[PDB]
């Protein structure tokens, strides 16, 4: 009755019963069914993981955080607040009234509100084509909101009706990423508040659809355009509540006007999201090096940068109010296509490649003059 | 047997072992060995996107069967694909394909050894539809419901919820078992158990490169096609090539030669000349694009990381703002991209987004939502760039598109995604995508900047940069500028620039005077003439453009219709000479034809 | 300044069907 | 055959007899299908392009190379046939009487076992006996067609592969696009030179090498709603039929007169008449605008600088602004270019822009996006 | 054939089965001016819903039983053709041009046919709204040589948003436009239409009994159209009389009250005024007897023919203005509050009268 919103009562259980016990009977080829072996077999057939969890899924819940910032660098508290929903709900202590969890990723602009949704929905699932990521600046006008509910029938598109709501029918336990969701029509909200509330959203073919069980992320970019702007007005001493202190009133100022407070009342949490830091942007290298290694490994070529390449990645590669864009830009200036060139020239292949600045770099300064220096080697 | 006549010996064909092997597979075949041994519904629906191996499962059953792998309460029941097309095929009679039907299942009560295969059991509604005669599936639900009959079905998700959804009653009677899109190291596994069979039938060796090739560059460069058949698509359309090479190995260049047939994108290892033109590929845009170094060389480090395989394969090849002033080459450059990529300037996915002046004429590129007319049309940019992923997309006039349209526009430069109307995501990830401004000179380029300041003629560039770059930040959302992979301000025609335009734009007149039988030559002293009066410091090679036709063309083409220099070599010299320097708007040129 | 949203329905298409005869 | 004969027509028995066109080029295309041929999970090509880039001719192409023996030897000697759909339905008054005619099609192709259908308009193929979600010619083949069982090129046009193969997502997948691209110019007049003999033996003209390179580059320049190797052909044989109804030669001048019959932009070989009529063209217009030469001089120039054969390929004969003082001519001079290049000033398109003061009259000019009133 | 969807107007007009038409010869004569015509022959009847356009061809089929008709509509039959009567019952693929093609074999068999399609706007889109062959497309090519002689009848809105966007089908047919009668006009119809009541209903009709059914169905009904709802109050009248003899008036004014509502039958009820207004409103009695004064002028005596009937302005208030709606015409909510303190602003302006078009508050 909770987890599928497809079949009916007396038939949705009876199916329960029988499969679990056409389970039992292959496993031997006397036995029991239990709770755990009906959560196993409806695990099995929604997709929602509502079965007695074994030891190796327990421990990588609760190392979960340390699991999703092996691909989120920094941001704490985003990531904690998501693993706190996930572990609400597979403690059984979700309210089966409401979705699984519902969030806000707001603040600037590429500190991982997208790549977290990504980290968490490769964490559940394994893929990043298991989040149904829903570009809300598509959607600008009242009417392209039929595209998540469908047409209605009778209209030319009844038939492959819904983008939104045939995708969380067929994975009901799916992470759904609303994102830049402030860049859609006032009118999609008032379709989208019926998730918050009930959980329950009426497609265009007058059918509820369960979201009970999804992670709805509502990645927003509200309140950035003076976060856009490192220094604020006036005089201040330093760093340290300018960061976060002004930007989380700033970025919640302007969700509260330009949502309706019906609709921020059912988000369990909005993540306003720090600007990434010095030393989370060094952090942030080695990851976008990892990227590129792992392509050098696929034409058997080893990249290894040294701690002083690195080091003047993050040097150029730093804006404190973008991040981790004009890193990988920097990547992609300074790594990629010089390699690119080395590669077509033939002056790098198979072995490592010492990416390493010389020219100066002088462990410090700005660098300006350091230049990176690629070398075969084997 | 009659169940001969109207079907296929699923497990006598996995006895025969002319079904293919089913590797992996084993919690979905089990899956469907659970729902096979139920009681009250006996019906699993292997539901799946179209290729996922949802009919695999099956014959993988088939050979779980054959094979002894199978529940003691499933043992040796044969399998049979039913044939509705050859049910309903002869029933030209009321109550023929009823009584076919009907006396398919008694050979199932009968025999109690049979599952029905009914693969595409979308097809069940119908099939004995002629109003004047029962549905086919109204024929099997009572006998689904209560597990007096053991039946598979198969159906695509889009054509479960186009025909069996809408059929809640039948929906009911079978558990849709998902057959999920495997991954790529799962799909590597089926293409190594499929192996024998390719080589076997091409008779190739397909080397594991070849296999890691086929799943990684299928999954990576197709979009409207699954994995368990899109990998084996590029093994077993390789593995034709290398049989008609002889008319043996299929390695990864093999596989990524016929994925750069198919998709148009060009990930295949290089020839000699192929490499050294990309080395080239700036003095080879140069022969088009004057000047302009910083974005020539911008392109073409975009391209050159995309042919190394150093692209990072979640977002486009390049995204690029041309921001600069007007006329100094910022559609040229993009013409001369796509005419380097592919050889025409009609390559060009040239999007003017001047057109697109409120925001619902956002509904051009990713067209029409459901319910609203052309919808049948998926948008001007979402087909052009699913045709032809591998494409240079220009957004000529960016600003003049309404603010609401880069928000379109943002997941095209990060995801490489921009899913249309009808709901198909479609591939950016190798587009070159050009975004065109003029903001920031379409008035900044008027010389002379309010207030006072050092410098002029570079320091005159850095106030453009600046001017640009403050024009973008203020236009645009600084999210949307965050995704572009390099904004490129462009310069301003120098003097000696506009000398070699010259070169390049007599070189269309004399183009078609070719067509002519007459030749164009163009002294060097008339080559200095066109480039003073054609020099505007700020426009640059469009009133160039303007000299040239007013001074060579509409007088020359008076010339061909006087016929005073029709097939002969008009050589354009200069008369009042102006003498060579200071004005020469007393200097005109004169047109004569001799050979 | 605002829209009309033309809104394509969409048809029952008035359909052939075989029959059946019996002697 | 004799079911197969009824349902279709041989085009390698075409081929034999020397029926079809001369397919020259296309060999990238004709190889590629004859690779997804010779596969043996899915071994169907559809020939996927815009219409008259010569899909047909591929098919065409691909049975004359199968009985020159310019095939290959797992696909030697296999008869082609061109599956008329129409003809499979055509009867089938009675239920299982169209399911009948394909299966015994499909018996024929086992049977026999050198069949290579072609179901040319593929998307024909998405419902030929009932809906989708029913019993159709499509749901028949699908069992086949995915297990190599059935060798079927399809070729649809880049829409109707969008609007119904697309929209049967299954069939798709049986299917492997070989895509058709449009030629070149270069490519068409190599077309047009291969398929010469044909035309100039059907109009019994003589069609020079000059009007074949004068037929291509001006369809490719000219036409816009049609694709190369159909349109420089369409300019080839209504000038050949030009030649044949004036009863030897189809010169540069009769094709051009053809696309100038045809497009309404006057290309053609100038009359002497019409040459000084072009030299007095500011004398013409200053018989309806008085004074105001530099105007009636740069439309003029505009004008004759299009009929030499100099205006630039990727602009507009001119684009003039004037711009003066009220009632000297501005619109008066160009009412009388109209009248000049046409004998109305009903040709003159008057886009009066006092109409435009919105910002979102612009939906005017290029008309409503998707989605809304004045789409159609 | 031709039987199975429309009747035969000549046969009923020389049976004497048809009402005969008292004016609106004029409009007849128009018709037989394009039915005379050679090319196209095919005249459409613009009006509105009961201003009498099958009374037209009724009259012209009148017309050709007493050879009162051009040499090249004499001996003509016409048949209204109903073509929603062809779409009906009409499930299946080519069910529908079968039956149109039997209409179209006969007037190729008989020569001597004009249809008169009633709701001729139904013609676009009756196979496929123009995206296929509809029975438009069918017809048009004999429609626009002569071939085939068509009375249509539609409404000018109709006539413009199916027949004028077609421009193809809106030069095979000719508008000929059948205005809504005057009130004297419409008394003479109900003479002729008095022989016709009185042997059907056994009624006596009186002289001014039409007079009270054409000017009181003018003042009370403006849904319907006056030569069809004042034949409805004389049909309504000899509907009492079947619960009964002579119509009066108030025979008319009684079936008026049950069609619109209201009982008020204006001298009498005007000068005490005053009272039926008191009714509602006591207190401040000067200003009832002064809203009574000048509406004492307006509706009774001289008036301009463009003015408001009164105008004032109050400075209860909407109290007063409630029970004159109701004195009005019979209604309490007749009251519209327009709220002119809900509107400050210059753009607000026409959030009130209405929209330009493009723009918000269109309705
Ligand atoms: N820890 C991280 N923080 C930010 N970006 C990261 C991180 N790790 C990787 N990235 C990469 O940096 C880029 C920007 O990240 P992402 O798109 O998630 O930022 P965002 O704040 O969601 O951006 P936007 O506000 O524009 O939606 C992506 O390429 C992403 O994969
Ligand atoms: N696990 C597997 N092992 C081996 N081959 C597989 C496996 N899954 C799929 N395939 C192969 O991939 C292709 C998929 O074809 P299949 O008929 O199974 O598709 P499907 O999922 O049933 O979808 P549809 O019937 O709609 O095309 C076939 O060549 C099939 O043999
Ligand atoms: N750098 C250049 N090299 C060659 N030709 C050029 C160059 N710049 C401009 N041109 C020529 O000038 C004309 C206009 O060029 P183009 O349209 O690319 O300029 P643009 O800067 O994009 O203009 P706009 O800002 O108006 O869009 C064309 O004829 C083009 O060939
Ligand atoms: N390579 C070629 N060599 C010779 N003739 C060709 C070639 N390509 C096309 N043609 C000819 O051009 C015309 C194109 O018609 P064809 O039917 O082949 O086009 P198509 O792409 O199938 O278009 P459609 O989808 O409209 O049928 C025919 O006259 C054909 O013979
Ligand atoms: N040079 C001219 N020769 C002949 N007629 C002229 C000339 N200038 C104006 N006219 C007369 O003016 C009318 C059409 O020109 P028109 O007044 O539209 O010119 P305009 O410059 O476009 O004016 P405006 O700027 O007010 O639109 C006709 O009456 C025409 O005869
Ligand atoms: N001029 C007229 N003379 C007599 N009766 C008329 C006249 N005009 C209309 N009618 C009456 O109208 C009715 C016929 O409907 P009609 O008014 O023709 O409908 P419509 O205008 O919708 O075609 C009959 O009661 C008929 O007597
Ligand atoms: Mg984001
Ligand atoms: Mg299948
Ligand atoms: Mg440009
Ligand atoms: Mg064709
Ligand atoms: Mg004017």
């Amino acid at each position: 009755d909770r987890y599928i919103n497809d079949r009916f009562l007396p038939d949705k259980a009876i199916d329960l019963i029988d499969e679990a016990g056409a389970r039992m009977r292959i496993r031997r080829m006397v036995a029991e069914v239990d709770d755990e072996q009906i959560a196993e077999v409806l695990g099995n057939w929604t997709g929602i993981p509502v079965f007695k969890l074994t030891e190796a899924e327990t421990t990588r819940l609760l190392r979960m955080e340390e699991e999703l910032h092996k691909r989120i660098i920094g941001q704490e508290d985003a990531v904690k607040a998501v693993s706190k929903a996930i572990r609400r709900t597979r403690a059984g202590l979700k309210d089966p009234k409401r979705p699984s969890g519902s969030f806000i990723f707001a603040g600037p602009s590429g500190v991982g509100k997208t790549e977290l949704s990504k980290a968490l929905a490769n964490f559940l699932f394994g893929d990043d084509d298991a989040l149904i990521q829903i570009d809300m600046g598509e959607f600008h006008d009242r009417f392209t909101a039929s595209r998540l509910f469908g047409a209605p029938p009778g209209y030319v598109g009844y038939e492959e009706g819904g983008q939104l709501t045939e995708k969380v029918r067929r994975k009901p336990f799916s992470v759904v990423l609303f994102d830049a969701i402030e860049k859609a029509h006032q009118e999609i909200y008032n379709s989208l508040l019926q998730v918050l509330e009930d959980g329950r959203l009426t497609d265009g073919q007058g059918r509820t659809v369960d979201f009970k069980n999804t992670v709805l992320i509502f990645t927003s970019n509200l309140g950035t355009s003076d976060i856009s702007k490192p220094v604020g007005l006036g005089f201040s001493k330093g760093g340290g509540e300018n960061d976060y202190e002004r930007m989380k009133q700033k970025v919640n100022d302007e969700l509260k006007k330009h949502f309706r407070p019906e609709f921020l009342n059912r988000i369990d949490d909005i993540i306003v999201f720090h600007q990434l830091t010095r030393e989370e942007i060094i952090r942030m290298v080695d990851l976008m090096i990892s990227r590129v290694a792992g392509q050098l490994k696929s034409k058997d070529m080893a990249l290894v940068l040294t701690d002083a390449a690195k080091a003047l990645l993050a040097k150029r590669g730093f804006d404190p109010v973008l991040g981790a864009r004009p890193l990988r830009r920097t990547i992609q200036r300074e790594i990629e296509d010089q390699l690119s060139e080395k590669i077509l020239f033939e002056e790098v292949g198979p072995g490592q490649v010492v990416t390493v600045d010389v020219d100066n770099w002088d462990g410090e300064g700005p660098g300006e003059d350091a230049v990176f220096t690629f070398t075969g080697t084997r | 047997l009659v169940l001969d006549q109207f079907g296929r010996n699923l497990t006598a064909a996995a006895m025969e072992g002319k079904l293919d092997p089913v590797i992996g597979r084993e919690k979905e075949i089990e899956r469907v060995m659970q729902v096979l041994s139920r009681r009250t519904k006996n019906n699993p629906v292997l539901i799946g996107e179209p290729g996922v191996g949802k009919t695999a499962v099956v014959e993988g059953l088939a050979q779980a069967i054959v094979h002894g792998e199978v529940p003691e309460t499933l043992k040796d029941k044969q399998l049979y694909t039913l044939d509705l097309g050859s049910l309903v095929a002869g029933s030209r009679y009321r109550g023929d394909f009823e009584e076919r039907l009907k006396k398919v299942l008694k050979e199932i009560n009968t025999r109690g050894d049979i599952i029905l295969f009914i693969d595409a059991l979308h097809t069940l509604v119908g099939a004995g539809a002629a109003e004047g005669a029962i549905d086919a599936a109204s024929i099997l639900k009572p006998k689904l419901a209560r597990g007096e009959l053991q039946t598979i079905g198969a159906t695509t998700l889009d054509e479960y919820r186009k025909y069996i959804e809408k059929d809640a009653a039948l929906e009911r009677r079978f558990q849709p078992v998902q057959v999920g899109e495997p991954t790529v190291e799962h799909t590597i596994e089926i293409l190594k158990g499929l192996r024998d069979r390719y080589e076997a039938h091409h008779r190739v060796s397909i080397t594991d490169a070849a296999m890691v090739a086929a799943a990684t560059l299928a999954d990576r460069y197709i979009n409207d096609r699954f994995l368990p058949d899109k990998a084996i698509d590029l093994i077993d359309e390789a593995g034709a090539r290398m049989r008609i090479r002889r008319m043996a190995e299929v390695d990864d260049e093999q596989i990524a030669e016929v994925l750069g047939n198919w998709t148009g994108i060009p990930v295949f290892k290089l020839t000699e000349a192929e490499t050294t033109r990309l080395l080239r590929m700036e003095e080879e845009l140069h022969k088009r694009i004057i000047g302009q170094e910083d974005a020539v060389k911008a392109v073409s480090k975009a391209i050159r990381r995309t042919r190394a395989g150093l692209k990072d394969p979640k977002r486009p090849s390049g995204s690029f703002i041309f921001a600069g002033p007007s006329g100094v080459g910022k559609t040229e450059l993009s013409k001369a991209l796509a005419n380097f990529l592919f050889g025409d300037d009609d390559a060009l996915i040239q999007i003017d987004m001047g057109e697109f002046h409120d925001r619902f004429t956002a509904s051009r590129l990713f067209g029409a939502p459901p319910g609203y007319v052309g919808y049948e049309e998926g948008g001007q940019l979402t087909e052009k760039v699913r045709r032809k992923p591998f494409s240079v997309v220009l957004f000529d006039a960016i600003e003049k598109a309404h603010q609401e349209i880069y928000n379109s526009l943002l997941q095209v430069l990060e995801d490489g995604r921009l899913t249309d109307g009808q709901g198909r995501t479609v591939d950016f990830k190798n587009t070159v995508l050009i975004f065109t401004s003029n903001l920031g000179t379409s008035d900044i380029s008027k010389p002379v900047g309010l207030g006072f300041s050092k410098g002029g003629g570079e320091n005159d560039y850095e106030r453009m940069k600046q001017k640009v770059n403050d024009e973008l930040k203020k236009h645009f959302r600084p999210e949307f500028l965050n995704r572009i992979d390099d904004i490129i301000v462009f310069h301003q025609l120098t003097r000696e620039e506009i000398i070699r335009m010259v070169d390049l734009m007599i070189s269309r007149v004399a183009g078609q005077l070719k067509s002519k039988d007459m030749a164009l030559v163009l002294t060097d002293a008339a080559k200095a003439l066109l480039a003073k009066r054609g020099f505007d410091p700020v426009l640059g090679a469009r009133p160039l453009r303007r000299t040239i036709q007013r001074e060579i063309e509409d007088q020359l083409s008076e010339k061909i219709l006087f016929e005073e220099v029709g097939p002969g070599q008009v050589v354009t010299v200069d008369v009042d000479n102006w003498d060579g320097e200071g004005p020469g708007e007393d200097a005109v040129f004169t047109f004569t034809g001799t050979r | 300044k605002v829209l009309i949203l033309a809104c394509l329905v969409a048809l029952a298409l008035a359909r052939e069907l075989e029959e059946l005869n019996v002697p | 055959s004799l079911v197969l004969d009824q349902f279709g027509r041989n085009l390698t028995a075409a081929a034999m007899e020397g029926k079809l066109d001369p397919v020259i080029g296309r060999e990238k295309e004709i190889e590629r299908v004859m690779q997804v041929l010779s596969r043996r999970t899915k071994n169907n090509p559809v020939l996927i392009g815009e219409p008259g880039v010569g899909k047909t001719a591929v098919v065409e192409g691909l049975a004359q190379a199968i009985v020159h023996g310019e095939v290959p030897e797992t696909l030697k000697d296999k008869q082609l046939y061109t599956l008329d759909l129409g003809s499979l339905v055509a009867g089938s008054r009675y239920r299982g009487d169209f399911e009948e005619r394909l299966k015994k099609v499909l018996k024929e192709i086992n049977t026999r076992g050198d069949i290579i259908l072609f179901i040319d308009a593929l998307h024909t193929l998405v419902g030929a006996g009932a809906a989708e979600g029913a019993i159709d010619a499509a749901s028949i083949l699908k069992p086949k067609l995915a297990r190599g069982e059935l060798q079927t090129i399809g070729a649809t046009t880049l829409d109707e592969y969008r609007k119904y193969i697309e929209k049967d997502a299954a069939l798709e997948r049986r299917f492997q696009p070989v895509q058709v691209g449009e030629p070149t110019v270069e490519h068409t007049i190599e077309i047009l030179k291969g398929l010469r003999d044909r035309y100039e033996a059907h109009h019994r003209v003589s069609i020079t090498d000059a009007a074949m390179v004068a037929a291509a580059t001006l369809a490719d320049r000219y036409i816009n709603d049609r694709f190369l190797p159909d349109k420089a052909i369409d300019l080839i044989d209504e000038a050949g039929a030009r030649m044949r109804i004036r009863r030897a030669e189809v010169d540069d001048e009769q094709i051009a007169e053809v696309l100038g019959n045809w497009t309404g932009i006057p290309v053609f070989k100038l009359t002497e008449a019409e040459t000084t009529r072009l030299l007095r063209m500011e004398e013409e217009l200053h018989k309806r605008i008085i004074g105001q030469e530099d105007a009636v001089k740069a439309v003029s120039k505009a004008i004759r600088r299009t009929r030499a054969g100099l205006k630039d390929p990727k602009r507009p004969s001119g684009s003039f602004i004037f711009a003066g003082p009220s009632g000297v001519g501005k619109t008066e001079l160009s009412k009388a270019l109209a009248n000049f290049l046409f004998g109305d000033d009903d040709a003159l398109i008057q886009i009066d822009m006092g109409e435009f003061h919105d910002r979102f009259t612009a939906s005017r000019l290029f008309g409503a996006p998707p989605g809304y009133v004045g789409y159609e």
